[PDB]
């Protein structure tokens, strides 16, 4: 189950 | 024992030739389970075991529009990343991230990661505390300021201590037939004559799960190196994976030399020698 | 910016035996940056449909590819694999050999 | 038991700047005893070692020369190299050879090398037969076309078999106090806090020759890789090398962590806890 | 063409006791090309008089060099090596720590 | 002792 979509650099 | 579940991401910019292109692929342990390629002729998250196959259509389509959004946040990155190096827009540019969760030898949250590349090099990682940041270069630190407002490392340790360790849990359960029953290796000793007085001896290992392994070799049971080669793991495309170790040995010592092969699904460690 | 030219291993899923199905492999592995061109050879000829794995990425962040196809090996059919990448001028070959 | 001599030489091409610098360094196994630099302020061949010191003026005046002859050598290498590629006047380009012997378990010569690689890949390699080639492309055939017309391969085998293991034997009588002896590792474990629950254990050799170690670590005698990190193997400066691996461990179980150490100078492996 | 990034480990010939003479080491190494900027700092500053082993390569062909000076650690003395590669936007700084 | 100056490439 994937991380719920991360910051952007 | 123990267990991780594993994310790696890459993002690539083609200037001139579209937008970046996304590939997103999770495993558990050496067991490929999705992937998700923004390049393919119908994007979606798509499983790659069969202890998925059951999670259902609602499972499915919330993972592919986590690909979808992330792959446009990569995007973002992207174009970032291309700002604090003062990099032309005509050069490719390639984002890697890689994160997950290790559960140790008591099956407890043992280590997370978040660690990510541009370019092939380190350029800013998640801290085995999950709570500080090791950057690589003042770009990385701006990346790093951004994060932290946003209680970057908080909202990580949050996934990787619950989300992570949850469902790595849940796809071991389901596919423990096949992730938590290690498959020993199956091993032979080839011979090569290389010239009128020496000759190689190859140590095989076929067929083994999961992928980690060492072979070496002896001689009258000292360990021989200086002459010794060893090529990488690699998979042999049914899930399982293959590994050998050469020396070169003068002719008629073969029979005094010992290949020594350690493997989690060996009860010990084995012993073989060349058969003639 | 980083640039590693690939690694190839060409190799049987199984020990090749004349007549019995197989799996022809060519792994890549190694290489930045990840655009990388692969075929299967027979006899010298380009195997239409290779299928590949997803890209992925080993703990160093370099890239790698399995490039697969079904085949019976015979006595006198040759396999390679042909690879290109920027760091390569021209297309590497490497021969099948049924012990490496 | 086993020994080798080594020969690095790398030439760098450096165009509108100069000629190519060439430097060469020689070893005897990790050892080093000799190097050539063309950019020195007076280049020489200079002993690195205590056990080349008595070998003489003639000795190294005749190393010295071989290595101006050398460098020029390579120089021409360089240019040829350049039209076989069609590459530019401006670009810089690495030439790197490794040659040497290798004597085997009973002090006989068991491998040759002679093998080169061109901007950081393999180019021409004589295989362990000493009398096929292995060339990479069009070019390196181009190459080969010429050492066989030369009976490079004969050359060179009798050089390997000849002079090289000659001498070879004679450095490692001269300082056989140094190269013969192997000097076990110097072990210690140290112990830091990670988080409120977790800790490393960093399993030290230190002062060890020659370079060649395995450390790693179990815990109730069953190994753990998933976790554990290994620094690459580095010179101390004095003629010893130093490696550490590490592992993450729940805190209170460190007592069932072993760390376990081969090397040639320990009569037997190595078996180390951390000692609170 | 081969790019590849130098590996950076700074640490000290002997375990680091305040007031004990010592050598702070440098070591450089998988890198490529081979022109490369290594520099050892002293509370941020440049040391001078640093020396370099002899450029050598390993089996993969890669570069590796040793940079050293003797030193005598204190309490409160930093120390560091400074790095620069064509592969590197900007000078890497890697901190000495006494047990790494 | 060196290999006595090899052939060019």
């Amino acid at each position: 189950k994937a991380y719920n979509v991360t910051q952007a650099f | 024992c123990s267990h991780s579940m594993r994310y790696f991401y890459t993002a690539v910019s083609r200037p001139g030739r579209g937008e970046p292109r996304f590939i997103a692929v999770g495993y558990v342990d050496d067991t490929q389970f999705v992937r998700f390629d923004s390049d393919a002729a119908s994007p979606r998250g798509e499983p790659r075991a069969p202890w998925v196959e059951q999670e259902g259509p609602e499972y499915w389509d919330r993972e592919t529009q986590k690909y979808k959004r992330q792959a446009q946040a990569d995007r973002v990155s992207l174009r970032n990343l291309r700002g604090y190096y003062n990099q032309s827009e005509a050069g490719s540019h390639t984002l890697q991230r890689m994160y997950g969760c290790d559960l140790g030898p008591d099956g407890r949250l043992l280590r997370g990661y978040d660690q990510s590349a541009y370019d092939g090099k380190d350029y800013i990682a998640l801290n085995e505390d999950l709570r500080s940041w090791t950057a690589a270069d003042t770009a990385a630190q701006i990346t790093q300021r951004k994060w932290e407002a946003a209680r970057e490392a908080e909202q990580w340790r949050a996934y990787l201590e619950g989300t992570c360790v949850e469902w790595l849990r849940r796809y071991l359960e389901n596919g423990k037939e096949t992730l938590q029953r290690a498959e020993h290796p199956k091993t032979h000793v080839t011979h090569h004559p290389v010239s009128d007085h020496e000759a190689t001896l190859r140590c095989w290992a076929l067929g083994f799960y999961p992928a980690e392994i060492t072979l070496t070799w002896q001689r009258d049971g000292e360990d021989q190196t200086q002459d010794t080669e060893l090529v990488e793991t690699r998979p042999a495309g049914d899930g399982t994976f293959q590994k050998w170790a050469a020396v070169v040995v003068p002719s008629g010592e073969e029979q005094r030399y010992t290949c020594h092969v350690q493997h989690e699904g060996l009860p010990e460690p084995l012993t073989l020698r060349w058969e003639p | 910016m980083i640039q590693r030219t690939p690694k190839i291993q060409v190799y049987s899923r199984h020990p090749a035996e004349n007549g019995k199905s197989n799996f022809l492999n060519c792994y890549v592995s190694g290489f930045h940056p990840s655009d990388i061109e692969v075929d299967l050879l027979k006899n010298g000829e380009r195997i239409e449909k290779v299928e590949h794995s997803d890209l992925s990425f080993s703990k160093d962040w370099s890239f790698y590819l399995l490039y697969y196809t079904e085949f019976t090996p015979t006595e006198k059919d040759e396999y390679a694999c042909r690879v290109n990448h920027v760091t390569l001028s021209q297309p590497k070959i490497v021969k099948w050999d049924r012990d490496m």
